[PDB]
C-alpha cells in the first residue's frame, strides 16, 4: 500500500509539530514544540540516522533554539530567547557550575558568562533554561 | 512616592476623562448622522 | 503594574474611533438596521466588530492624541456613510426594481409598498447565503489599509457624481421586460376601445395588468434574477478607486 | 521643592536621636508637610470630579 | 480651561441643526426630491439615497471651514489682560464661517434683524434665500417634463385614444429619456460648481 | 492514498491522513 | 486569593453585555421582532415583554453550560502552586463555553479573523492559515464571538425570510382583488390585517416555532 | 431572616417584568391597542392611559393570589430545623400561582418544556411561565380578529356606495371614520368588552 | 502510579524546582523508592547531598512530588 | 521538475536514492 | 527556473516557498 | 560553492540564511524587519560581510556569545551611571574576563571614578546598567 | 533601471529602488 523500498519520512506541507513528532522515535524522548515555532512549514524527503546531529543543523537553517533536559526536548524559535542577570550574596559561580555539571543540566552551547569568583553573572538561552537557572540561584542564597 | 503618586494621580484621571470625552463625541457624532438621514 | 491598566485603556479609546467608522453601516444594511435589531444588544456588536478589525496593534498608544478631534469625527463619519452607500448598492437597485413593478400595474396611484419590500428581503437573503458577511467585513478591513486616520482621506468626489445614474441604469435595464408587455397590452386594449367606443377600457386595465405583471416576471424570476445580485455586490478590489489620502 | 528641605533634616536626627530642639523642629516640619500633601490630594480631586460632572450632564 | 469643554461639547449636540439650517444642505436636499416628484415615482431613488448623497456633498463645502476654525483656534495665545481683547479674538475665529454666510444672503433681512455684523441675524435670511434659490432652479428643470407629457397626451387625441389614462404611458417615457441624457450626474455637478471649485 | 498525505515508510510505516489522524496499515 | 474576588466581581459587572453578545439570545430576539414586523403590528405586543419571553428560552437552553462553571470554580483546589498551571486551569475551565462557540459559529467567518488579527499583530509577512487547523488547533476567545454574532444574525434572518413569505402572498392578492374592482383609492392594509392575523392563529406559529428553536440546539428523549 | 430580606427585595425589583410577563395584563394591554388600530386612530387616547386602566383591570383578578401569599407567610412556623422541610414550605406557598398558571397554559407545551399525573407533583414554575405568556398572546390574537371584523364591513360599504356613483377618486377614510366610531358608541362596546374580559377569568 | 494509568499529551509537561530546608535528596528519594512512586523515566535531577533539585514530568507526578516535599519540611 | 532524479536530505548533505517507480509530485 | 523564489544554492539547498515555508529538493 | 539569491526578501528571511555560516542564531528586531533587499550574495567571509552590510544598510549589531542581536540604528540608547565604592577599572576587568567586552562600543569615562557614560544596542545598555547597579548593592 | 531611483556608483555600487529597498547587482 505504501511502496518505497528504503526508510525515511516524506513531508508534504507539514507544520513543524507533525514533523518533529515523527523524529520523536529515533530520538528516544518526546519533543515539545512551542506555539510561535509551529507556524513554519517544511516539505521534502528526510531520513533520520543520527538525529542529535540532524536537529542541530536544522535548528540553524530554519532558525530555532532547542534544549534537552534529560526527559524531553524543547524547541523554540529564535525570537523567544530571553536574558537575565543575578547577584549571589554568599555562593560562587564556580560553586553553582558544579551543581549544574554534577546534576546534568549543564549546556555547553549556552554557558554561564561571569567572573569566576563573584556573585554576579549573565545567563541567556531558551525560556525553560533561564527560569530554571534563575529559580535555583534565588533558592540557594535563601537556603544558605 | 508622594511626588510620583501625585503625578500618576493626575496621569490616570486625565486619560480617563479623555477616553470618556472621545466616546461621548462619537455617540453624538454618529447620532447626528442618524437623525439627518431620517431628516 | 501601570501598563496593564494602560493596555485596556488604550483599547477603549481605540474602539471609539472604530465605532465611528463602522456605525453607519449598521443603519444602512437591510439585515442589520434598527428595524431588525433591538437597542440593548446592538451596541455590544458594533464595538467588538471594530475591535476585531482595527488595523493598529492594540497595546500600542493610538496616534489620535490631540491632533484635531472634532473634524476627525466628521472624517470618519463621512467615510462611514460612503461605505454605507456603496455596500447598500444591490439592495437599493432591487428595492428600486420592485417600486417600478408596483407602480406600473396601478396600486400606487393613491399618491397623486409590500412588493418592493419582498424583492429587497429576497436579494438580502440570497446575498447572505453564499459568502456574504465575509466580503461585507473584508471591505472595511481594506478601508483601514487604505484610509488610516491622521492622514485625512476623503471619499474622492469626481467619481461620486455618477453614483445616482450608476444605480439608475441598473434599475431600468432590470425593469426592462415587464413594462414592455404591460405597455404593449395597454395600447392593444386601446385599439379595442377605438373599435368599441363605450367600453371604458380604463377599468379593465386594472383587472388585467396585475395578472400580467406577475406572469411575465415569473418566466425570468428563477433563472435570471439571482445572478445579477451576486454580480452587483461591491467587491474590495475597487476600494482604491473611491478614496485617496491627503498627506 | 518642599520634599528637599524635608529630606535634609532627617539625617541629623538620624545621627543624633536625642537632641530635644531638633525633634521639635522636625515635628514642626513633618506635620506641616502632612498638612500640605493631603491638601494637594483633596484639591486635585475636586478638579477631577467637576470635570466628570460636565460629561455626566451632557452624556 | 473647563469652560471651553462646555462649548466644545455643545457644538456636537447642536450640530444636527446647524446642518439643518445654516449650510448648503437646504439647497441640496430640496431640488433632488423636487425633480423626483417631477418624474412621479415617489420611492425611486428611495430618499435615503438622496439624503445620503446630499449630506456628503454638503459635507464637502463645510469641511474646509471646519478645518480653518480649529487651525486658528489651536493657537493658545488667546489669554490677555482685557476682557474684550480676548473677546475680539474669538470673533476672528468666526469670521471664517461668517464670510461664507455673508456671501449668499441679501442685504435686506440682515440689517432688519439687527435693528429689531451679527451672526444671529444671518441664518434665517440664509435659509430663506436658499429656499428662494431652490425654487427657480427646480422650475427650469420642471418645464422639459411638462412638455414631454404634453406631447404624448396630444398624440392620443390625434388618434382615437381619448379614453385611456396617459400617466401610465408617459411615466416610463419621461424616465427613460431622462436617464438616457444622463441627467442625474448633470444636475448634481451643476449644483456643486456653484458653491465650490469642484474636482 | 498517498497523494497529498505525509507518511513514514520502512519498518513501522504509517500514513498521517490529517494533522489529527493516523492510519496504521497491516502488511 | 483576595484578588480572585476582584476577578469575580469584575466578571460580574460585565455580565449582561456577555448575554447581549455571546449567548443565543440574539437568535430569539431578532426573529421575535421580525414576527411583529411581518404582521404589520408596530407597538404591540409591547416588546418589553417580548424580551422577557425571548430571554427565558435562552436561559432554558444555556443553563447546563453555565452550571458546570460553578461546580468547576467552587472547587477548593483552584489555587495551584505554579504560574503556568494556574493559567492552564482557567483555560480548561473555559473550554466548555469555547467548544460551544465552535459548534455554532461559521467556519470561514471565524477563519477570517485570525488572518486579520495576525497581520495587525506582526505584519504582512505572517503566512495565512487554512481550514486544516480545525483538527488540532483552537482559536482565541476574542476572535470567535464577532464571527459568532454575525453568523447568528445570518441564521436569524434566514428564519425571518421564510415566515415573511406567507404574509406577502396575502398582501398581493388583496391588492389585486381591490384593483379587480375600481377601488384604487383604498388602503389595502386595513382589509389585509384580519386575514393576516387568521393565517397566524389558525396555523398557530407560536407553539411550533417555539419548539423549533429548542430543537435547533437540543433534542428530546 | 437576613437571606429572606434578599428574596423580599428580589421580588420587588423584579415585579415590573413578572407583571410584564406572567399575568393577564398582556391580554388587556394588547386588546386595548388593536381596538384603536381597528378604529383607524393612531395616538388617541395614548399608550399611557390605556395601560393605566389595563393595569387596574388586571389588578382586580390578580390581587387575591398576591394577598394569600402574605397571610400564608406571616405565620410563625418559618423556623424549621430541616433544610428540605423549609424547601417544602416555600414549595407549598407558590401553589396559588401554580394553580393559576396551569388553568390557562397548554399541557402539551408544558410537557415539552418539562422534557428539557400532575396531581402527585406539580410541574416547575420555570417550565410554564413562557407557555402561559405564549398562550395569552395567541388567545389575544384570536379575540383580536373577532372585534376587528365588523369595522371592515363599514369600511367596505361606503367605498362601494362611492364607487356606485362616479366619484372614484375620493379618499374614504374621511367618511368611514365618522361611521366607524358611532358603531362603537351605539353598541357601547367599551363597557361590555371590559365586562366579558373580567368574566373570562373571574366568575360572577 | 499503581492504581491507574494517566495519559497526557506532550505539550502539558510541567516542571519545577523545590528546596528542602532540613531533609536531603537521598532520603526523600528513598522515601519514593520505599513507597512505589519512583519512575525511572522522569527522575529527580540534582546534587546528591543538597536541598535543591529539578523535577519534570506529568502534572500528577509533579504535583505529587512538590506536595510531598513541602509536607516533609513541615514535619521536620 | 526534477526530470527523473530524486534525493533525500539528512545529516550530511544529499543522498541519491535508488531508482524506483514512485515519484514525488512537485509543488512549485 | 524557480520563478520568483529566493533560494540558497550549492550542496545544501532549500527553496523558500514563503517567508515561513521551506522546501528541500535536490541540491540547487 | 555557496550563496543566497535574494529576490525581495525582508531582512528576517535574509539574515537567518546567514545563521549557518555564522555559527550563532540571528535575532532581528521588528523595526529593522521592514527593510528589503535583492541581489546575489556569497557567504565566504561573513564576519566582514555583516560589518559591511550593517554600515551600508544602516544597522547596529551585538554578539554576546550565544546569539547575534540586530537592531536598527535609531534605537540606540544611552545612560550615565555612578558607582559608589567601586571604580571603572574593576568593572572593565570584569567585562574582559566575562567576554562581554565590545571594542566597537567601549565605556567612556574617567579611569578612577564612579561616573561614566555608555551607549549602544538596547541589550548591551540594559545589561551594563543592571550589572553596574548590582555590584554596589553587594558592596 | 535608474530613472527615478537614487544610487551609489563606484566600487560598492547599489540602487535604492525605494527608500527602504536596496539592490546590490552582480560585480
Amino acid at each position: 500500500k505504501i511502496p518505497v523500498t528504503g526508510s525515511g519520512f516524506v513531508a508534504k506541507d507539514d507544520s513543524l509539530r507533525t514533523f518533529f513528532d515523527a523524529m520523536a522515535l529515533q530520538l528516544k524522548e518526546p519533543v515539545i514544540v512551542s506555539k510561535m515555532a509551529a507556524r513554519k512549514k517544511i516539505t521534502g524527503n528526510f531520513e533520520f540516522h543520527d538525529p542529535n546531529a540532524l536537529l542541530e543543523k536544522l535548528s540553524l537553517q530554519l532558525g530555532l533554539i532547542w534544549y534537552f533536559d534529560g526527559q524531553a526536548i524543547y524547541i523554540y524559535d529564535a525570537s523567544e530567547m530571553r536574558n537575565a542577570v543575578v547577584s549571589l550574596r554568599n555562593v560562587s559561580l564556580n560553586e553553582f557550575n558544579n551543581f549544574l555539571k554534577r546534576s546534568g543540566l549543564y549546556n555547553k552551547n549556552y554557558p554561564l558568562r561571569g567572573d569566576n569568583r563573584k556573585g554576579t553573572f549573565y545567563v541567556s538561552g531558551p525560556p525553560v533554561y533561564v527560569d530554571m537557572v534563575v529559580n535555583a540561584a534565588t533558592m540557594m542564597d535563601k537556603q544558605n | 512616592d508622594p511626588k510620583e503618586l501625585a503625578i500618576s494621580q493626575e496621569m490616570i484621571s486625565d486619560y480617563n476623562l479623555y477616553v470618556s470625552m472621545v466616546s461621548t463625541l462619537t455617540r453624538k457624532g454618529v447620532g447626528a448622522v442618524e437623525t439627518l438621514l431620517r431628516s | 503594574f501601570y501598563a496593564l491598566y494602560f493596555e485596556i485603556h488604550h483599547l477603549v479609546a481605540s474602539a471609539a474611533l472604530g465605532f465611528a467608522r463602522v456605525a453607519p453601516i449598521f443603519f444602512f444594511l437591510p439585515f442589520l438596521n434598527s428595524g431588525v435589531l433591538s437597542g440593548a444588544p446592538r451596541n455590544a456588536i458594533i464595538i467588538l466588530v471594530a475591535l476585531g478589525v482595527w488595523p493598529h496593534a492594540l497595546n500600542e498608544a493610538p496616534p489620535f492624541l490631540s491632533v484635531a478631534m472634532i473634524p476627525l469625527v466628521l472624517q470618519e463619519a463621512a467615510v462611514g456613510v460612503m461605505l454605507g452607500c456603496l455596500l447598500s448598492w444591490p439592495f437599493w437597485v432591487m428595492h428600486a426594481l420592485g417600486c417600478i413593478i408596483d407602480n406600473q400595474r396601478g396600486a400606487t396611484l393613491s399618491s397623486s409598498s409590500e412588493m418592493a419590500n419582498f424583492l429587497n428581503m429576497f436579494a438580502a437573503v440570497v446575498y447572505l447565503q453564499n459568502g456574504g458577511l465575509v466580503t461585507m467585513v473584508d471591505v472595511l478591513n481594506k478601508s483601514y489599509q487604505l484610509c488610516d486616520p491622521m492622514n485625512e482621506c476623503t471619499p474622492s468626489l469626481p467619481p461620486l457624481l455618477t453614483f445616482i445614474n450608476q444605480v439608475a441604469q441598473n434599475a431600468l435595464v432590470l425593469a426592462s421586460p415587464v413594462v414592455l408587455v404591460l405597455l404593449l397590452s395597454e395600447v392593444f386594449l386601446g385599439l379595442l376601445s377605438r373599435f368599441a367606443p363605450q367600453m371604458n377600457a380604463f377599468a379593465i386595465s386594472l383587472t388585467v395588468k396585475s395578472g400580467i405583471a406577475v406572469l411575465i416576471m415569473l418566466l425570468y424570476f428563477s433563472p435570471v434574477l439571482p445572478d445579477n445580485v451576486l454580480r452587483l455586490s461591491f467587491q474590495a478590489t475597487g476600494l482604491s478607486s473611491w478614496f485617496y489620502e491627503r498627506g | 521643592n518642599l520634599q528637599t528641605q524635608v529630606t535634609e533634616a532627617l539625617d541629623k536626627l538620624a545621627a543624633k536621636p536625642s537632641d530635644p530642639a531638633l525633634l521639635a523642629a522636625y515635628q514642626s516640619k513633618l506635620s506641616e508637610y502632612n498638612l500640605y500633601r493631603n491638601a494637594q490630594s483633596n484639591t486635585v480631586k475636586v478638579f477631577k470630579d467637576i470635570d466628570a460632572a460636565i460629561i455626566q450632564n451632557f452624556r | 480651561n473647563d469652560i471651553s469643554l462646555i462649548a466644545l461639547l455643545a457644538f456636537s449636540t447642536l450640530l444636527p441643526f446647524i446642518i439643518a439650517s445654516g449650510t448648503c444642505f437646504v439647497k441640496f436636499s430640496i431640488v433632488f426630491v423636487m425633480v423626483r416628484n417631477a418624474l412621479g415615482l415617489q420611492q425611486i431613488p428611495s430618499n435615503m439615497t438622496l439624503n445620503g448623497v446630499a449630506l456628503l456633498l454638503s459635507m464637502f463645502v463645510m469641511w474646509p471651514i471646519m478645518h480653518d476654525a480649529y487651525v486658528y483656534f489651536e493657537d493658545e495665545d488667546v489669554t490677555f489682560n482685557d476682557i474684550s481683547s480676548l473677546s475680539k479674538h474669538v470673533d476672528e475665529g468666526l469670521d471664517g464661517y461668517r464670510d461664507y454666510l455673508i456671501k449668499y444672503s441679501d442685504r435686506e433681512l440682515v440689517q432688519f434683524f439687527e435693528n429689531a455684523p451679527s451672526i444671529f441675524a444671518l441664518l434665517p435670511a440664509y435659509a430663506l434665500s436658499e429656499i428662494k434659490s431652490a425654487f427657480k432652479i427646480g422650475f427650469y428643470l420642471y418645464l422639459p417634463f411638462v412638455v414631454v407629457d404634453l406631447v404624448v397626451s396630444s398624440v392620443l387625441l390625434a388618434l382615437g385614444m381619448m379614453m385611456m389614462s396617459p400617466v401610465t404611458i408617459s411615466t416610463p417615457i419621461k424616465l427613460v429619456l431622462f436617464v438616457a441624457l444622463d441627467g442625474w450626474t448633470l444636475l448634481s455637478k451643476g449644483l456643486i460648481l456653484q458653491y465650490m471649485d469642484i474636482a | 492514498w498517498l497523494k497529498g498525505r505525509s507518511f513514514q515508510y520502512g519498518a513501522e510505516g504509517y500514513i498521517k491522513m490529517s494533522p489529527g489522524h493516523w492510519y496504521f496499515p497491516s502488511p
